[PDB]
C-alpha cells in the first residue's frame, strides 16, 4: 500500500459519501450520524415535486438536476355540446378528450419542450341549432392527446348523430386513455376523460347549463322541452400533471 | 416575438386552432405527423381548405322538405297538446254515440256538443291549412297567434268539459 | 494528517455507511458486500407500506421512522338516490362524492390527525317519494372531500331535479375530481366518484336496487314501472389511501 | 489499531459504496465524484421499466436484480351486449371488467407466475335476440379480475335485464374496482372499467357497432330502430400493467 | 371521554352529521372554514337551523293542486290500461261506422256494440266523476275499487272481442 | 407439449374458457378458490355441467305466448305506421261529423270517405285476423305481403289528403 494510494481512497470515498448530502440539498453534519438516511427519504419519499400545467402554452422550466421526469400525465381538452332549437329533439353531448401517461421519460436539463394545453369547447349557443366547438388538443414531449369532438347541431324532431372522442397521438405513451365519445342525443350525456366522468344533461327551461365536472370532459348537450332553450353545457380544458426529484422549489 | 397562429386541418376541415411562439418545433411536439399547418389569425375553427385557401364555412343548406316538416311536426303535437289523448277519446266517444240516434230525438245537450264539434273541426282544418301554406313564408310574422288562431269559446268549454 | 484525524474520519465514514442498513431494517453483515446494494431496492421497491383506512373515525398511527406521507388519495361518501311513490314519474340517483389526492405531503412522527371517512348515505326507504339521505365527507390533513348529497323524492307524473355532487375544501389539493353530480331521473343514473362508475338504475317489480359499485358511488334511485316501488340504491362509503416508506410493518 | 484491520474496514467500505454502482449499471469513475449522487436518481426515478401485457397467457422475466414489484394494475376482459331483434325492444349491454391493483407484491428472480389477460367478449351476431359472449378472466400472481359477463340477446316487446359486472377473488388486492354491470338496456350503456368508461349505444340503421372505448369496457348492447338490425359492440380485453426498478431492459 | 355530535350546516340547514371525539380539532382536521358546529344527539339530518336552535324539518307542503294531478294522472294511463290504443281505435271506427247507416237497417250486432258502448261511456264518465270528487277525501278508503268500479260484463266483452 | 383446455364453471354453467400450457399450476394463478376445471376442447361458453359432464347448451324455450304478443306487437305499431296518429284522428273527426247528418243530406264527398273507410275498417280487421291467425304458422311464408295484404286504392287517397 502506497503512502498517497490510502490518502487517495480515503479522499475518493469522503467525496462520495458527501456528494449525496447536498444531493438533496442538506448540511454535512459531522455529528448527526444519520444525515436523513444519507438525504435518501428526501431524495425517494421527499423532492416529489408535482407540477400542474394549465396554461394554453409555456415552457416548463426543468431544474438543473432533474435527468429524467416520471408519470407524466396529460388530458386533453373537452368539447361542447350541440345546440337544441325550440322543438322536440335533444342535442347531441360533445365528446369528452382523451388522455395518456408515460412514465420515465428522458429530459435533458434546462428548459422543456413547451407543453400546451387544450382549452375547452366553447359553446356555440350564439344560435339554436348550432354544433358546439371541439376542444383543444393537449401536446408534450411528442405526445397529443386529442381533444374531444365538440356536439352538434338540431333542428325539430331530428336528434343528431353520436361524435367522436378524442384520440392519441405521436410517440406511443405506455398507457392512453382514448375519451369518451359523445352520444347522440336520446341520452345527450357528454364524454368522460381521465380526470372528469360522463356527465348527463340538464332539464331545464333556463338554460342552467351544467357543464363538465372536472378536466378533459365534455359538455352534455342542449335540451328543448316546454319550448326550452338549453344550449348546452360547456367543456373543460386538459391539464398536465408531472412529477420529478429535485432539491429545488417546483 | 410573434406568434404564429397554426390550425390542425383534417379532410379540408380546420377542426382546432392554436397561437404558439414561432420559436416552437412543431415535429418535436405533435410528433412525426400531426397535420398542423400555418394559418391566418382571421381562420376560425370548421373551416374549408381549398387549395391553398382557407375558405370560409359554407352556408347551411337550405331544405324546403325540412321546412315542410317542421311545420307539420309544429302543428302536430299541437293537437294533442291543446286536447288531450283522454279528452279526445272523451270526445270521440261522445260525438259517435250522438251521431247514433236519431237527430230529432237528439238532446239539446248532444246538438250543442254537435255544432261545437263542428266548430272545432273547423279551426282544425283552418290550422292545418295555415300551417300547411307557409313554407313560401318560413314562419315569419304574421306568425303563433296568426299561424294557430285563437280558437273560440266552444273549444275551451269542451276542452274543460273532457 | 494528524495521527488521530484520519480515525475520526474512518470512523465516521463506517457509521455513515451502516447507518443506511439499519435505516431499512438489515442486519451490518461484513461478508455480503452488497446488502440489498446499501438496503435501496429496500427503502425505494419495498418498504411501500400502504394503507387503507375505512373507519368513521381514527388516528392513523404514523411509524418513527416516517417523516414525509407521498400519495395520500381521498374519496367522500356517496349519498342514495330517491325513493320512487307508485305513479309514472322517475327518481333522481343521489350523487357521487368527491375526491382528492395529494403528494410529498408532511407528517411528523408519532400519531396523525384523526382520518373521518364518510359514511355512506342511507338509503330514507321508510316510505314512498322521499329524498335518500347524503353521504358524508372525508377529511384528513386540512383537505376534506365533501359527499355527494343524496337524492330527491319524487311524486307523480314529475320528474325529480338533479342534485349536486361533492366539492372539495381546505387546503387545496394538486388534484382534485369533483363529485359525478346526480342526475334529474329520467336517466336516473346515480353519480360515480375517483374509484367508481356511475351506476344505472335498475328496473324490478321487487326493489333489488342495485347499490353504487364501489367507494364513493351515489346510489341509482328508485324508479316506478307497473306499479314498482323501488326505493332506490344505498350510496357507498369513502375511503383514505395513505402510501409511505417505513422499516416499520404497515 | 490493527495494520490489518483499517485495510479491511477500507476495503470493506469500497465494496459497500462502489456495489450501487453497477447496482443501477455504471461505470466507477474515479473522477466524476458524484457518480449521478451514486446514481440514486437513476435507482429509484430512473430504471423504472413499466411492462404491459396483452397476450392471452405467457410467461413475465423478470430481472435477476427485482425482488419486489411495485403497483401491479389489472384489468379483466369486457363483455359484449347482446344483439336485437327487428321489434321495438332494447337489447341489454354487456358488463364491464373489474380490476385490482396491488403494491410491494414480492416476486423471486427468475420466471414469473403466467400472466392470463382476458380476451374481449366476441359478438354473438350471428343472429337477433342472442346474448354476447362474456370476456375472460385476468389473472396474476393469485388475484383475479373476472371478466364482466356478456349482454342479454332481446326479443320483441320486452327489454332485458342488466347483468353483473367483473369481480375480484383470490389473495385481496388492496385496492379492487368493481367493473361497470351493464345495464337493463333502456339506456343500454355497457359496463366501464378502471381504464375504461361506460359507452352508450348508438342508433344506426347500418349496425355500426360502436365498441368499448378502451381496455375493460363492456359492449354498448345492440339497438333497433325503424328494422334495424344492430348485434352491439363487442368488449375490449384487458391488460396487465407492472412496474419495476431494474438496471436490465424492459 | 364523550364524543362531540358535529353537524356541517349549509345555510342554515343541516347536510351532514358526525360523532368524533371531543379532543380533536375541527380547523386542523377540516381546514380553515369547515362550517361544523356542535349539535344535540337529537339533531338529524335535513333540519332547520333558527338562531341557536336546530328546529326540526318542516312537514312537507301540502298543494291542492298536486293532489288533483296525482288523481288525474292516476286516472289518465287507466283508460288506455283497461283498453289499449289499438283497441281504443278499433271500437272507434267500429261505432263511427256503425252509426253512419240508419238505425233500422243497422245488424242486430251494430245495436249490441252500441248499446256496449253506451254502458262502456257511462261506466267511463262514473269513473272520471268520482276521481274528480275525490281531492276533498285525498284517496282514502272508499278507495281503489270504490274509485274505479268494477266495469260491466259488456265492457270485458268488448275489451276481448277488439 | 399439449395445452389444457380449461373452464370455469359456475352454477352447472360454463361463462368462460382459457388455453393454457399445463405445466401452469391454477392454484397459483387464480388463487386459492378458482372454480376452474379440465374440459374437452368441445366445451364452448354457455354449457350445461350434469355431473361429470358438459352437456350443451339447452335449446331456447319456446313460448306460445311470446309468439302472440310479438303478433300483435309487429302490428300493433303498423296501424300508426301507415296512418299517423294525427292523421287517425282527422279521419275519426271527419266520419264523425259527416255520420252527424242524415245520409240524404251527406255531401257527394261525404259518402265518398263514408264508402272508403268501409274498405279501410274492412282491411285493418282483415290484417288483425290474419296476424292472429298466424301462431300455429309461427310467422312464415305466406309471410309479410300475405301477414299484410296491400291496402286499396281507398287507403293510400285516404292517407294522402289527412
Amino acid at each position: 500500500l502506497d503512502v498517497e494510494l490510502d490518502n487517495w481512497l480515503m479522499w475518493w470515498l469522503t467525496g462520495q459519501v458527501d456528494g449525496v448530502i447536498e444531493g438533496a440539498g442538506l448540511t454535512t453534519d459531522d455529528t448527526d450520524l444519520a444525515r436523513l438516511y444519507k438525504a435518501i427519504q428526501s431524495m425517494t419519499s421527499g423532492n416529489l415535486r408535482t407540477v400542474v400545467l394549465t396554461a394554453a402554452s409555456g415552457n416548463l422550466p426543468i431544474p438543473s438536476d432533474v435527468s429524467v421526469l416520471n408519470w407524466v400525465r396529460a388530458v386533453g381538452g373537452g368539447g361542447a355540446g350541440g345546440n337544441s332549437n325550440t322543438g322536440n329533439s335533444k342535442a347531441s353531448g360533445g365528446g369528452g378528450g382523451a388522455g395518456f401517461d408515460r412514465f420515465n421519460v428522458a429530459v435533458t436539463p434546462g428548459s422543456n419542450v413547451p407543453y400546451t394545453v387544450g382549452a375547452a369547447g366553447a359553446v356555440n349557443g350564439l344560435g339554436a341549432g348550432y354544433n358546439g366547438g371541439a376542444g383543444g388538443s393537449t401536446a408534450i414531449l411528442g405526445t397529443t392527446a386529442g381533444g374531444g369532438a365538440g356536439g352538434l347541431g338540431v333542428n325539430n324532431n331530428a336528434t343528431a348523430v353520436q361524435v367522436n372522442g378524442g384520440t392519441t397521438s405521436g410517440t406511443t405513451p405506455e398507457i392512453s386513455y382514448p375519451g369518451g365519445l359523445g352520444t347522440e342525443g336520446i341520452v345527450g350525456t357528454g364524454g368522460g376523460s381521465v380526470l372528469s366522468q360522463p356527465t348527463q344533461r340538464a332539464f331545464t327551461n333556463a338554460g342552467n347549463n351544467n357543464p363538465a365536472n372536472s378536466w378533459g370532459g365534455g359538455g352534455p348537450g342542449g335540451s328543448d322541452f316546454g319550448g326550452a332553450w338549453q344550449p348546452g353545457g360547456v367543456g373543460k380544458q386538459g391539464i398536465i400533471i408531472v412529477q420529478y426529484f429535485s432539491r429545488f422549489a417546483p | 416575438m410573434t406568434d404564429k397562429h397554426y390550425a390542425r386541418v383534417v379532410d379540408g376541415l380546420v377542426v382546432e386552432t392554436k397561437t404558439l411562439p414561432a420559436d416552437f418545433n412543431l415535429d418535436d411536439l405533435f410528433g412525426p405527423d400531426h397535420g398542423w399547418v400555418e394559418a391566418p389569425l382571421e381562420v376560425e375553427q370548421g373551416w374549408r381548405k381549398v387549395g391553398a385557401k382557407f375558405a370560409p364555412a359554407p352556408p347551411p343548406e337550405r331544405d324546403p322538405a325540412s321546412i315542410l316538416a317542421g311545420l307539420k311536426a309544429e302543428a302536430s303535437r299541437h293537437i294533442f297538446a291543446t286536447i288531450s289523448a283522454t279528452a279526445q277519446s272523451n270526445l270521440l266517444l261522445a260525438v259517435g254515440l250522438a251521431s247514433a240516434k236519431a237527430p230529432s230525438a237528439r238532446t239539446p245537450e248532444e246538438r250543442d256538443l254537435l255544432n261545437v264539434a263542428d266548430e272545432g273541426r273547423a279551426w282544425i282544418d283552418a290550422v292545418r291549412a295555415r300551417v300547411h301554406a307557409l313554407a313560401e313564408h318560413d314562419g315569419v310574422t304574421p306568425k303563433g297567434e296568426d299561424r294557430w288562431p285563437a280558437p273560440s269559446e266552444a273549444v275551451l268549454e269542451m276542452a274543460a268539459k273532457f
